[PDB]
């Protein structure tokens, strides 16, 4: 339904990291979240539809791109240790009050 | 908006009565949700509720939209083995922002 890549990633401070997200049901909405203990899931960036991008609650250090309807990617231009968490991408199903379906997630560690 | 899960961790033994609190603050009628996340995977839809007094349910769990007390407490009379994972309370703003705000989550560890 929604797949992410890579599943596991270790970067060094300053490395440029791109997380890739692919959905297969063509929903207009896609979201990028990071999950941290004590914070649960926080929105970084989200997309209302192809060719557009919107800042989430904690976008600093990130940028995202929605070239198409099926793909939404998240990029960490210069990775910092604080970006070390689990990233989850999700598409929004409007027919269910925007019920989300997440990809497996990307475990990113910044050394 | 904001969602609060007064419980960060919850330890219970098989068949114990489960209740994970969810209190919130919104700017209108939002739709309340509950997601379950098992080891190694992403969060998955459990159930939702759009209107106040409405009750959502699945796999034994359930919550009731109580707009007055701005709560949506998750409950399951008898927690099994496969229940041990993380639960997130979420409020979807499908009628407004279309942004979904999540709680801090709650890890449930069930011992035999």
């Amino acid at each position: 339904a929604v797949t992410q890549s890579p599943r596991n990633k270790v970067a060094v401070t300053g490395e440029k990291v791109t997380l890739s997200c692919n959905q297969t049901n063509n929903h207009n909405n896609m979201y990028w979240y990071r999950q941290d203990t004590g914070h649960g899931l926080r929105l970084i960036y989200y997309s209302y539809g192809a060719g557009s991008t919107e800042k989430g609650d904690i976008p600093d250090g990130y940028k995202a791109s929605r070239p198409s309807q099926e793909n939404f990617s998240l990029t960490l231009e210069s990775a910092t240790p604080s970006q070390t968490s689990v990233y989850f991408c999700a598409s929004g199903d409007a027919s269910g009050a925007e019920t989300l379906y997440f990809g497996p997630g990307t475990r990113l560690t910044v050394l | 908006d904001s969602v609060t899960q007064t419980g960060g961790q919850v330890a219970l033994s098989e068949e114990d009565f489960l209740t994970i609190h969810c209190n919130y603050s919104a700017s209108g009628y939002p739709a309340l949700f509950w997601y379950v996340q098992y080891p190694g995977e992403g969060p998955q839809f459990l159930f939702r509720a759009s209107r106040d007094k409405e009750k959502g349910s699945s796999r034994g769990f359930e919550a009731t939209y109580n707009k007055e007390a701005t709560s949506f407490h998750l409950q399951k009379a008898s927690v099994q083995e496969s229940d041990s994972a993380v639960y997130y309370c979420a409020l979807s703003e499908n009628y407004g922002n279309e942004k979904i705000t999540f709680g801090a989550g709650t890890k449930l560890t069930i011992k035999p």
